[PDB]
């Protein structure tokens, strides 16, 4: 019909006002490109309704997204009615889907935050036109799709809750983004390059004195990774090779510059890899030496076709799901509606926003702990920093409404669990002992969220000062600062989760 | 003494806590002290005890003409 020439000419003068780059030279054979690319993903799946083009989704901006969207909704390209209703069972027969939305989007996959380049880059996944940049999740990062347009087929987007959170939002999306044109891939070393196994870079470590400004590859397979480790403007994450079955002896490999933390995403457990150029220089604390990457330093994937050559927990590796939450800020939730998680112990700023109920995960290098007592009996498993979380897919139930209006104090959560440094059972304990005191309370006798403020000089929190008594005494200061180092590398761990005993209820 | 304890927040530890029993009992004599249709009135009284020094005073965080008089007698 007219109506479907008029839907291309309005996606056309949006292309021109938002999708033409001031870089180059702006010619209109982007528009005919993308109408290709869109109709080709249309009809691929076979489910047309004998139409050509989505006329149901409508084209839209990030920033008119902004603007206008205020609720969470869902909106995946090729999506009927009968998709949906497939979606909502499987999101489970109690399950509340997302509301459908009929929309488009395409940006830029990149890593960039603002025109402060590397004084706010955090790695995390952005997307980015004309008219903003908004976050994003992706399950396997692939290094080809970087700084390119794709056609984004499946997206979420989560608004905030509670007007105590000013961050913007983020999306989520389900299937890989679909490339708007084909793209000229760099290609990698023809030349076979040999590298050194993990057992030969073992070898050469015991070769201390051997080691005096040389440079060389190292390639293996990955069995153990650690999680994002954060500080004042330095971010680092370490990447364990080892040849696997028995993976007995592992490497250390360091990566420090944030221009490549954006790999963090994308290492996968198993699978095996060739990193190029790795450099030497020492690290304090530490006797033994260290592989880090240069700054031309290359990551392949490892194919031969171009190598030649008083209680103690539980260690282990499982998978489940999250069931329901029970403590946003606190970092308590149900695994699998039987055992407990617990994300308070790692930083998990950017994690909390995306996690809810309906999310299976895999966990590598967690503590079991049994027999805590002091209120609860359920076994729970916590993730040392060796270890870190897998992400695999995402949910589909609609958010709560208690998390917008007494839920915001996790301030209070990262001071006593960094700045005080309490052990799990006690933070249980304590974490109760808040909620009783704040149904107790508040909110006649103050407001929630002055009564959970953070510690500040010359203002601290009634609840600390409260527990102070029973805490000071439970735990008296003098317990050695914890450090990122040496739990991710020295041997055995040393970790607060390694070694735990049973404690009775205070009070 | 301090009147500036009014509208404030206390926490205690060691307080003792009484309660009073009035009954007002008909028993003909020792023998019935078994069974138990001899009650007619009960009644409770409840209050809490703490010696102030032991206790923890902690203030209330919400966001002229005087004159020197001895009190003598109440």
């Amino acid at each position: 019909p007219s109506s479907e020439q008029a839907w291309l000419e309005d996606a056309q003068v949006f292309i021109q006002k938002t999708l033409c780059p001031a870089v180059k030279e702006p010619n209109v054979q982007l528009t005919p490109l993308v109408i290709d690319c869109v109709k080709t993903v249309w009809l691929s799946q076979g489910r047309n309704q004998g139409s050509t083009l989505p006329l149901s989704y409508s084209f839209v901006s990030v920033q008119d997204l902004k603007t206008h969207q205020r609720l969470p909704c869902c909106s995946h390209l090729s999506w009927s009615s009968s998709a949906y209703q497939a979606w909502a069972q499987e999101a489970g027969p109690n399950g509340n889907p997302l509301p459908r939305e009929q929309l488009l989007l395409l940006g830029t996959l990149t890593d960039l935050s603002a025109d402060l380049e590397q004084e706010c880059r955090n790695g995390s996944l952005y997307v980015r036109d004309n008219t903003g940049v908004l976050s994003c999740e992706l399950i396997d990062l692939d290094l080809s799709w970087l700084g390119h347009l794709f056609l984004f087929p499946r997206w979420s987007y989560l608004p905030p809750a509670r007007w105590n959170s000013s961050g913007e939002g983020h999306l989520e999306l389900w299937d890989a983004p679909v490339p708007v044109f084909p793209l000229t891939i760099s290609p990698g070393p023809v030349t076979p390059i040999p590298v050194l196994y993990p057992e030969s870079a073992s070898c050469l470590l015991r070769l201390r004195n051997k080691l005096r400004g040389v440079q060389r590859n190292l390639a293996g397979s990955l069995v153990r990774l650690s999680a994002l480790v954060k500080s004042k403007q330095k971010a680092y994450f370490i990447l364990s090779l080892g040849r696997s079955h028995p993976a007995v002896t592992h490497v250390s490999i360091i990566v420090q510059v944030p221009a490549q933390l954006v790999w963090h995403r994308a290492l996968r457990p198993g699978t095996a890899y060739v990193l190029t150029e790795l450099r030497v220089s020492k690290i304090r604390g530490q006797r033994q030496h260290v592989w880090m990457t240069s700054q031309s330093s290359r990551l392949l994937l490892l194919k031969p076709e171009c190598v030649q050559e008083v209680r103690y927990s539980r260690l282990l590796s499982y998978s489940g799901a999250v069931t329901g939450v029970l403590n946003e800020p606190a970092g308590l939730y149900e695994l699998d509606g039987q055992l407990g998680l617990c994300l308070a112990y790692q930083q998990f700023r950017g994690l909390r926003r995306v996690m809810r109920p309906g999310v299976c995960l895999q966990l590598q290098d967690v503590h079991l702990l049994q027999s805590v007592g002091g209120g609860t009996r359920r076994p729970v498993l916590a993730p040392c920093l060796r270890g870190a979380v897998l992400l695999q897919s995402f949910s589909r139930q609609k958010p709560g409404a208690h998390s917008s209006r007494q839920a915001y104090g996790a301030s209070l959560y990262e001071q006593l669990v960094w700045e005080r440094q309490l052990g799990l059972p006690l933070y249980l304990w304590a974490t109760k002992a808040l909620e009783e005191l704040a149904c107790k309370l508040c909110p006649h006798v103050l407001r929630h969220h002055q009564f959970l403020q953070h510690s500040s000089p010359g203002s601290p929190s009634l609840g600390l000062q409260l527990l102070a008594p029973t805490l000071d005494l439970l735990a008296p200061p003098g317990s050695p600062v914890r450090n990122a180092h040496n739990e991710i590398l020295e041997e055995p761990h040393h970790c607060p989760l390694q070694k735990y005993t049973r404690l009775q209820t205070p009070s | 003494s301090d009147p500036r304890l009014i509208g404030c927040l206390v926490r205690a530890e060691r307080f003792q806590l009484i309660v009073e029993r009035d009954v007002r009992s008909s028993f003909p004599s020792w023998k019935e002290l078994s069974m138990p249709g001899f009650i007619q009135k009960q009644q409770a009284r409840v209050y809490v005890q703490f010696f102030l020094a032991d206790a923890l005073i902690l203030p209330v965080p919400r966001p002229g003409q005087s004159r020197l008089f001895l009190l003598c007698h109440k």
